[PDB]
């Protein structure tokens, strides 16, 4: 997915 | 953030590099310490819930408490959710009633964050009450995190009395105990784990005595 | 970056000597670590392509990445080049149709970006377009550099329980596994990997233990 | 703090992340200096209680002084709801007559406190009597933490004059001794508690030598 | 309660 | 660098104590590193020549590389006067048509040369101009000072293949090679110059291997 | 060519 | 400090905390050395008596010399009550005759030091007027504090020229003496100082050598 | 320095607490090195006499050259009043035609210096020339100080020759020797003070080979 | 009395 | 005299 | 001649 645990 | 410009109209003004950085830094050289929590709500006083998250995500350590945060993040959303009515579809002219993915700052954009904030039908705190429930997750692992417990925070033989305090009253604020149960600690848990030629001088001043009457007594004890 | 004026009007602004630096350190001191793609982003909100560069052009080493980057970004940009439809050719008073040399920040100038990006027909966020091209590219160098992978991060026999856990979560964030697939590995391989006697603990639960529940149970094992 | 719009309006602008931080340092490094109050009140001169409360929260430390500092604010918030009358119940459309737990900064919300500071009838100064209430917490802190005692700084035989003279003068500000017995102790105490060969140099001056006089003479003694 | 000692 | 005010006009403002610093430290610290040359023009992006030159002389040391600039900037000079016709001459109401020196930054003022700038008839980049003659000057540099060379940036026995690539990849930018040898480089000397197992690995790989590729292969060989 | 990677 | 507002009307702006630290550090880095005296008044030109207060105030050490500053301002305030006539009484509408207290910044506020300030009968630079008072405490601490005396300030047999001469002129500036008495000594304590060999160099020059020409003969001597 | 306010005003806006520091530093940590010159120039562009002797002041060491800059001073002012012919007195309402206790900035203020500066008859910049004459002292102070000199600057046996040349065109700059005999030196005086192996391999290039000819020529000899 | 030597 | 050695 | 290798 991504490195953003956080938010889209 | 958001800042204002002629018209009254509203803008996405960036976070700063000062700010990320001054969380990150907080968030590891106090290791989320109690102080984690003010310290990220007055570096957000202004922000919307995207800068709330780059903040947050940029930290790349202590990824297990981020995660304990992102359940608590998701939990305060599905209440939101539960307790709205999600009332009939509104007109694209109009934008959607926020929403609990559209608040904790993914499903939605920054323009749609900023507008509920600034609406004249409804202005909405979207950037406050995501904070909010982050304090939640992050006052969560203070004390997950906490080293000791205040229980368990006593007086060592050569240890001074205030510094004894020190450690009892930071615990007292990291357990997060109820204020009722933080009264009775305070006279009673203190007197009781402390040394016992420093408890019997606070014995000696009698009864409830206050903490500057406590400190000042047993100073050289 | 872009600043206004009055009259409507738009400039290029230039970035500044403490973000062009702070993107540098982060992607050295933490070595493309995850956080560098948001640490990217925030330095470079409400800037131009021009600058995005520049940014990751003054960055000296880790070079080899700085080429994965490049290769990921002219492969998105001709993918630009291969959906949009190169309309018949515009007058000079109109500014070229954006293609993927002008976005990726190569062909075209500042005040060409700038302009498409506050076009009142058609305002294109060519700034933004780049970064997210690039994240892409940052993305797969912090998975090309994890150090570990998260099923060889296991709980070592006197490490403690949260430290593996943080290992494991970073890990899961870096390899950029399928969200589904992260619910899996958080859920089965971490009562797997975890040594014997916490593994008990997690297990004395129950089923599907939350990590503030899990985190708790085995803190002193 | 706050900042004016057009219009004549107030808004409440937040404290920055390098007060905060300062005033934690400050707190710190001197350990509840004397110097901590002034460098507390100019760190927050413009500022609301919202973010006094903010700055003294953050301080993770030395949290047994921090609720001596709370004990003296609703100590002093009472007294404010002691002498004041509470009127006659007042509009809606009216701010509630300020109280304690306002100005302390907890029951009231920012706007309200600004809305008070800023207000036509009675612009009231929550931040500035809040902030007061506190400089006497930290200043009894000061003293409760003071290393020594005055009566106890005493010229060392090897010390120089001006250095336990340094202590003196600090102690006598710290230990908030009255200005008529800081007279007596700097013109007798001095000449008494100093080695007998300094304590002889200041007595061949004669009588209430200034201090230029007494620095000067003992000068390689 | 809370991890803040002044204030709400 | 230039500020606008009331009524169109332009001024000159100065540059500024972090910049011209910052400038000295990445000619320093980096030695003349490839980066040096785009923390340059960004450090002066809106600047005019008499800064850059300001900056270029604070700088203390590589006074050898500082007069390979000069040298450079003289040649560069010597062809716009070569080009431009020297046109008969204009009224003194009328600037002088810009010169070598003029751009350079040394026989003209900082007012004649903004005036040019932002001259209503043709607004010249004289900045921007001279800029990009420093940047030859100082690529020259970069690649006069480069320690090594691409041919023999080989991977060591136990040097890691990434480490090796970082190195290759840097000379390449440095000794700025034409971008058609560059890609001959890259494809054939770097599985030449590499240890032979992982020149294997790479050659197992079959032919053009991608640099995710072969970075992903090597790994750990 | 140049030390420019990206861009011009 | 002050700063000006729409109308013509002017405020009470707070003073900053890197100019309080800032001053506090030059106060102790360098022990009231000369250059705390410019030091001081740079950082507060624009500044009102409250803040120069608070700056020294935040000082928590060498205070025997705040002390000897504090006893010189209420000095020179006893002469500006000695000097003024204080007129008869003027109406509440009107303030008061500015008097020693108030400039040296105790009885009064820093709203009425402003308005003097800015009063448009008679603006009187109250901060610049108590700051004056200090330069001279402050100079009177330097030589109080002033390690040697010039007099004794002698080149050592191996120590060279400039360094003896160095000591001399800064000694010269602390020990204030006065300006004909400081040609004298230039002219003559120098050659008298000196080493015999380096005082011979100097004598070879002939009479009234200037400071370029024996700083230049002597070197290597 | 100087800044403008509503109606075509000027006033006097102090100098800052980073650039008089930053001055002080350039000063000290390069020990007058020829850098400090423009460091000055830069740190003091728009500023006026007041501030510029203000940053020399609170420098408090290298004592011995501040003297010989402030004898530069002096002299440079006596001869602006050589040539001026100091014409019939002006009115009151007339500002004194500059003279050069007042551009040295001692007999005159700050608000007559501006005055001057933005005088509609004749803009004086007093703040440039005190400035320049400056410049001068502190040239001489770096030649004073220069550590050795050109023709004794030598390649060492196993010094490179690039360090060799760094230092031999430093010296070039701080000697301060007229242009024309510049180019004898480093033509010649270059190759003569060589190693005799790396003059040989300059002697085989040819004549009047160029630095990047030779820097390169002498690389690895 | 305070721990401000200077002013109120 | 003080301990301005340039200006006033 | 001056410390100034670039400009006047
Ligand atoms: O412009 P920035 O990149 O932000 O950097 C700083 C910063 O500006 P901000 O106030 O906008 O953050 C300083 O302010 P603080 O962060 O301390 O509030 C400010 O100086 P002040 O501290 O005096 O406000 C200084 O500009 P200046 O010194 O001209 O006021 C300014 O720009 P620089 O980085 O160029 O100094
Ligand atoms: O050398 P710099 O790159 O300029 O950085 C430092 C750094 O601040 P910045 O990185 O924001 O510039 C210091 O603060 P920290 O980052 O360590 O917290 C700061 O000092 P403070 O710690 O007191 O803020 C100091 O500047 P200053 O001492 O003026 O505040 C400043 O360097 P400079 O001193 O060269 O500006």
């Amino acid at each position: 997915s991504g490195v953003f645990t956080f938010g889209a | 953030p958001v800042q204002q410009t002629g018209g009254g109209n509203y803008i996405h003004v960036p976070l700063s590099p000062r700010t990320l950085n001054a969380w990150v830094k907080l968030v590891e050289d106090k290791k989320f310490g109690a102080e984690v929590v003010p310290g990220f709500q007055a570096l957000s006083e202004g922000c919307t819930p995207y800068d709330i998250n780059q903040m947050l995500n940029c930290v790349g350590d202590h990824q297990a408490a981020m995660q304990i945060i992102r359940e608590i993040i998701n939990d305060e959303a599905a209440d939101w959710d539960a307790q709205h009515p999600i009332p009939g579809p509104l007109p694209a002219g109009q934008l959607r009633d926020p929403r609990g993915s559209d608040i904790a700052g993914t499903t939605s954009t920054v323009e749609e964050q900023i507008q509920w904030m600034y609406r004249p039908q409804n202005p909405v705190p979207v950037g406050n009450i995501y904070r909010r429930w982050i304090q939640i997750g992050l006052q969560k692992c203070v004390r997950m995190y906490n080293p000791t417990n205040i229980l368990d925070v006593k007086q060592g033989p050569k240890e001074p009395f205030q510094s004894y305090v020190d450690r009892f009253y930071k615990s007292l604020r990291a357990e997060q105990t109820d204020p009722a149960v933080k009264n009775w600690m305070t006279q009673t848990l203190l007197i009781q784990n402390a040394n016992p030629d420093c408890k019997l001088v606070l014995k000696g001043l009698g009864m409830n005595p206050t903490l500057e009457e406590m400190l000042t007594a047993c100073q050289g004890v």
